[PDB]
DNA sequence: GGACATGCCCGGACATGCCCTATATCTGACACGTGCCTGGAGACTAGGGAGTAATCCCCTTGGCGGTTAAAACGCGGGGGACAGCGCGTACGTGCGTTTAAGCGGTGCTAGAGCTGTCTACGACCAATTGAGCGGCCTCGGCACCGGATTCTCAG
DNA sequence: CTGAGAATCCGGTGCCGAGGCCGCTCAATTGGTCGTAGACAGCTCTAGCACCGCTTAAACGCACGTACGCGCTGTCCCCCGCGTTTTAACCGCCAAGGGGATTACTCCCTAGTCTCCAGGCACGTGTCAGATATAGGGCATGTCCGGGCATGTCC
């Protein structure tokens, strides 16, 4: 029987795949055993946060399936995610429904 | 007959197109422009469908963002109408001009 | 050889782009500047894309070439490959 | 039969963990894959540069942790470091 | 009556003077005290190399000069001359720092 | 503390002059101070992070050079 | 044994081919590096150095200075459209800025 | 006697003497030149590595370096650099 | 002066059609089963880069003062920021037209993609030495100061 | 036009640090050997390009009303320039300590290789949520009708 490092760690992203991608990315001649575990774990965390917010936005929109619009809403409404993705354009995301106050009627 | 006040339909269109996600630039003229510019870079180029869609998504996002910044600069000057000088200021401050 | 395709970027299309950007009123003089800006963008992006294509010994610009060009210009685009 | 590389099954498991009632479209899946690959490249590159600058030839967890602290915002960095440390400690105990 | 220049002549003279030269315009020691003060809010008992503070100071003055250039361009765009906080906020918003 | 007042009114005026402005509102000075302070928080954060990763207790010029480079503005003249 | 002569001399360049090659090998860029890559790289680096130094010298003589200072380097970089583009996001220490006054700020008669 | 610290000072001086025989260089200016050369080095080597990776190439050659130079350098600068590199590489290969 | 009839303006009911809510159809795009084989997992070996201990010296931290250029404050003022109004002109909005944008089907071949060979090409190690770097001297280009010359400005 | 403030150049004198020389030193060179991978051929097979056809939404040109950018005028207020008082910045000088970097010793952690296995990826297939379409409730907004006010005119 073979049991994987992700299974021993209780995580969802594959330790083996992240490890291989680090080994083949021409980044360093050696890679420690804990580095791909840490990296994979951070990726789960960030994915869970983004999917959490996108799901919330979908439910607010009475949608059961997340669409790119919901991803854009999630990234732009969250202050820290918008900072992290400040120079990132999501396709079919649109923009936030933001109107300047001075442009509203009197 | 009936006539809408200046400003209501503009705002309605803004809300309409900011709520939805369909592309606003026509496919065929965009492709034609891209191909025209390309002849002067390399001859008889072929372009993938997803490549033209990529250029169009990038172009529309860039122009929408530039128009957002232009609008912010115009409103800053206690104006509503965008001017060429507004575009030039936005691009200069962004650092590409 | 395609000629005068710049006229295909119509006035209402630029108006729609401005509406999505939050612009309420657009001067008639806006359009030529916008067209010039668009043209500039294209000459830079396409130059990088075609450069990659030629390095790869290809004659067809691929979606990955364009996405990579956009990334290396800081305007990284999601949805056509990573 | 041209094998490719995507995180589709793992993204779907995490989604089912956080929301076992929501699906995802092809365009949205493409956006998630682009996002994850981009983050990966950013973090791995910063960790690589960190290691080179410090005359380190091995990729270890301390450079990964520092790179995460540099790239992630405040609460995101703190929560990510906490989850990473707990997970690495549990794995190390589990061997 | 004693001599007095009209508003602006002396302003232009200092502009020419400080744009011709490269010597630093912000005081070293107060900036140094600020940097150490701000730093203990991240890590206590921190030390600083001299060339580190000089690097930070060079970076700060270059950043401020560029920001003031952009602010001036935005002010002139609005047919104004005197810069105000909303000008700074517009310059930083358009740059993508806000 | 009070040390923010060490970047005095004439210092902000001089920096603004090198930025090419002819007239400076009284409300400018606090705004400039805030902007400068925020910049410092971000730079010093990155610098100290680098210093701690190296297991050092003193922030070096090279730490600052890396912080500035990663902030998106490369500084020449201090090594690297 | 044949007399030792360097690759830089063989290529007519001043930058060290051996050192650039070593830095490419040890920069964790790839496991393998061709012989011509460091020659090409050295040639591009030498070219850019010669043009920047040429312009900085011109500025120095325009200022009646025989020694290149950072001010002359900054002037040379900013006075060249292509160098200014290449170094758009670079700040030169002790470089100052280009003398430039907007027309609206000048006095009127 | 401190540790071996590498720099381009002697090479910058040789090029300077080629282009300006009667012109000197200050230490601050030489430091700025070293920063410049190292920055360009990093940009070109990194872009070439990325280019090679993108194309599943395991060897660093002159084509990726030249293409990277063309991407990073402006038009006439790129043409002159490419011309110089090709002449230099063909002359080296003749030896 | 009293009566009469309407012009005109403002408030409210309302036409128009916009937003919102409900539901039938399908359909193609999203979710799930399968084979396998290549990447992932368990195990042994080596070696070299990382962890740790002792030194030092140099690089940073700390302190007094003077004194002078810079910082802080008082105050006249005038010119630029800001509010208000005219205008006219170029832009928002409505409508007929055509013009091309968009979708469905088929060509097929240029061109993208996968695999076979091997030979030029590059990794890797021993000996060497000559280019490259640390340390010291000095003198000349640059910096500081004083004075006459010139630039510029505002009354 | 002209006196006054400030920038500039010329000259003298100092000064300190870059360029040259020397000694040390370590990695580039030359040589050879062996893995390896990508250039070129060759085959496959995907969709890009072009064409044709049709339908229908959008562009365009024009007519028309109208809202504010710009220009002008008035106001005011509050920052610039100058003078006076202060004060700490910076250079100078000197003690002290502590940790960055160096060298040495050890050790343990992962590349490498081998062997085996399992899960992730085209392919295929089921099936169901939203695009499309039509119909009904409810309400925003500019528009038109009715009522009231007001001032003009005749007897």
């Amino acid at each position: 029987k073979a049991k994987t490092r992700s299974s021993r760690a209780g995580l969802q992203f594959p330790v083996g795949r992240v490890h291989r991608l680090l080994r083949k990315g021409n980044y360093s001649e050696r890679v420690g055993a804990g580095a791909p575990v840490y990296l994979a774990a951070v990726l789960e965390y960030l994915t869970a946060e983004i999917l959490e917010l996108a799901g919330n936005a979908a439910r607010d929109n009475k949608k059961t399936r997340i669409i790119p619009r919901h991803l854009q809403l999630a990234i732009r409404n969250d202050e820290e995610l918008n900072k992290l993705l400040g120079r990132v354009t999501i396709a079919q995301g649109g923009v936030l429904p933001n109107i300047q106050a001075v442009l509203l009627p009197k | 007959p009936h006539r809408y006040r200046p400003g209501t339909v503009a705002l309605r269109e803004i809300r309409r197109y900011q709520k939805s996600t369909e592309l606003l630039i026509r496919k065929l003229p965009f492709q034609r422009l891209v191909r025209e510019i390309a002849q002067d870079f390399k001859t008889d180029l072929r372009f993938q469908s997803s490549a033209v869609m990529a250029l169009q998504e990038a172009c529309e996002a860039y122009l929408v963002g530039l128009f957002e910044d232009t609008n912010l600069c115009a409103i800053h000057a206690k104006r509503v109408t965008i001017m060429p000088k507004d575009i030039q200021l936005a691009r200069r401050i962004r650092g590409e001009r | 050889v395609l000629r005068d395709n710049i006229q295909g970027i119509t006035k209402p299309a630029i108006r729609r782009l401005a509406r999505r950007g939050g612009v309420k009123r657009i001067s008639g003089l806006i359009y030529e500047e916008t067209r010039g800006v668009l043209k500039v963008f294209l000459e830079n992006v396409i130059r990088d894309a075609v450069t990659y294509t030629e390095h790869a010994k290809r004659k067809t610009v691929t979606a990955m070439d364009v996405v990579y060009a956009l990334k290396r210009q800081g305007r990284t685009l999601y949805g056509f490959g990573g | 039969r041209s094998r490719k590389e995507s995180y589709s099954i793992y993204v779907y498991k995490v989604l089912k963990q956080v929301h076992p009632d929501t699906g995802i479209s092809s365009k949205a899946m493409g956006i998630m894959n682009s996002f994850v690959n981009d983050i990966f490249e950013r973090i791995a590159g910063e960790a690589s540069r960190l290691a080179h600058y410090n005359k380190r030839s091995t990729i270890t967890s301390r450079e990964i942790q520092t790179a995460v602290r540099l790239l992630l915002p405040g609460e995101l960095a703190k929560h990510a470091v906490s989850e990473g440390t707990k997970a690495v400690t549990k794995y190390t105990s589990a061997k």
